């Protein structure tokens, strides 16, 4: 349960590579003064960013022609339970991901 | 000079929703 | 339940900006040469031409007087190592004479008034080598995890 | 009774800048000279001053 | 906070500005215009300025300036100074004015 | 008057680029750590995870065997200092055996056959200190001011 | 045929011209006295009236401390000699800090940011005998055998 206790989001397009978020800021003071006054302080603003990236995943599997028929004939395919378990496979590494990290990858 | 055909800014995307800091007067 | 408020103060100042309206002056005509020049940093002039009118400035080194502060413009600068620098070959405002934020290294508030010491590399720093004619302003804060000060400026 | 005041700088570029990027700089000193008096109110209301009595 | 803690000079302290005058700031006390504890004061630190005065001969044009222990003009004072007189001497009703220059700090 | 026509040749080799559809093995299963690579250079493996199942390189140094060179990719390299590099904590693509354009600091053309020889910087040279059980496949070319060799390559 | 386009450059100042637009100051409240001032050229002050307001100046001589650069205007001079000059008996305008072109006598270009020298007449040399504590700001010309220097003045 990763993707049913934080939000999920579709902004991020299928041929990015990287996307970047900003931040705003600002300074200021004030003073009590007379009336022939030639110091008034000044006030400002900042900015900054951030990033981050996206990764691919993937796996496969193989099968023969005898194996095929075999499934083919006694009712139990053995190529649907390998499907299987490849999808099983990348959604447990997604939850992983999540949960866990990876120091090399950051 | 020995780069690729497509730049940085083609494969980038920007977030459109800032963050502002937040100042309470009292 | 009851309901609650909160308050929360702004910081006071920036590295190299202009601590108020006093008597100020600043120089546009200089342009940055070999290097980079770190906004709230002391600059030093190499050379003035005789016709052309401008000045070459660059970052001070040891055994040089020191010429100006560096300020803050959200037009003429880049954000490079996640600070605003000037870039080499191109205009640069310097400030001359007036009441300016810099960058510091000591770790001590400062007398008011006191001659101040800078540091090789161009920044504000308690028993330094390199001595001026400037004078503390009365300006001890500090940012998220920099130290500032404020300084008063005298023409050359 | 007493006063209070303070004031910002701009210029021409950077003005130029914000009405062409739609981010005017201008707006956002403003916010933070008033920002500045309002919370200035707030500590002499909530902290005071000792040189001003 | 920003504010400078000032008073009058005394013995053995350096001076920093001169006191001017102002119709709205200031208070009528002891038959003059006086500024009052804790309150805001106009202080000048760079120009020309009428000051007051204990001496009894005209300065010299570009001299440096030496005050009193009570912030007045005079010239034999044991204050060192970096102003200079401006020219002006004149007298309003037996109070003796000077013009000083004033450079800042 | 009379018309004018010209002829021109390309260059035939890029850094890092695959020499033939001959039989070559990619493995692209690893990821960058501890610095940059560059494409056209050799790389060292530092340690392979038990469970996850990725391998760690980094640029060689002295003393370490090599394990492959990078090759060319328009998607998975980021473009800095005026070439294709791999940077740090990303996926990289490290062929391991086949033919390949590599980037040589040698100044004489190489004899078809004989062992090869990299400097400390994963760099082909003709008198190199890290001795490699790999061949030399017979190119030797120049891409404007670049030198560059083809190397045979087979699996450790 | 072949047409032909030419170019030419203007000259770059005269004498006692403002330099630059940067914190200047002028009295204006000064007459002359004992014979002529030509401008471009140092003045020093005689007496200062105690009540009605007025400085007596005239040309530099030996032995005397300067107070200012004559600077040149349309309405208040007279043309003298095939140049501009101030008249006995006249208003004048008097420079006490900023930056002025001012004559010279000196062959070799100065350095920016030492002291000021002059000569027993008003007029800059390289090896005078009249100290002051203005300095150079680099500016080095010449308009039609006339050498001008660039003179930054600081109020006394």
């Amino acid at each position: 349960s990763a993707l049913r206790v934080f939000p999920v989001t579709t902004e991020l397009s299928p041929t990015d590579k990287t996307f970047e978020y900003m931040t705003f800021d600002k300074v200021g003071t004030a003073q009590i003064i007379a009336d022939y006054t030639d110091d008034l302080p000044l006030v400002d603003a900042l900015g900054t960013s951030e990033f981050g990236k996206v990764f691919r995943l993937g796996n496969a599997y193989l099968i023969s022609i005898d194996e095929i028929k075999a499934g083919q004939a006694t009712g139990r395919p053995l190529s649907t339970r390998k499907a299987s378990a490849c999808q099983l496979a990348h959604d447990q590494l997604v939850n992983r991901l999540v949960f866990k990290g990876s120091a090399p990858h950051k | 000079a020995t780069m690729g055909i497509w730049t940085a800014q083609e494969l980038h995307r920007i977030k459109s929703q800032s963050y502002e800091e937040d100042y309470p007067v009292g | 339940q009851i309901n609650a408020s909160y308050q929360r103060d702004m910081a006071i100042a920036l590295p190299g900006m202009v601590a108020d309206t006093s008597k100020y002056n600043i120089d546009g005509a200089c342009v940055v040469n070999e290097g980079d020049v770190l906004v709230g940093a002391a600059v030093q002039v190499v050379q003035a031409q005789a016709v052309d009118g401008h000045k070459l400035v660059k970052a001070l080194t040891t055994g040089t007087t020191p010429y100006g502060v560096a300020i803050r413009s959200h037009w003429q600068t880049v954000n490079a190592q996640n600070q605003m620098i000037y870039e080499d070959g191109g205009a640069i405002n310097v400030m001359t004479s007036g009441r300016v934020w810099m960058l510091s290294k000591s770790t001590e508030a400062p007398t008011f008034g006191s001659a101040v010491k800078l540091d090789v590399d161009g920044q504000e720093k308690s028993d330094g080598t390199i001595e001026t004619t400037w004078t503390y302003a009365g300006g001890w804060t500090k940012y998220k995890d920099i130290q500032l000060v404020e300084v008063q400026l005298h023409q050359l």
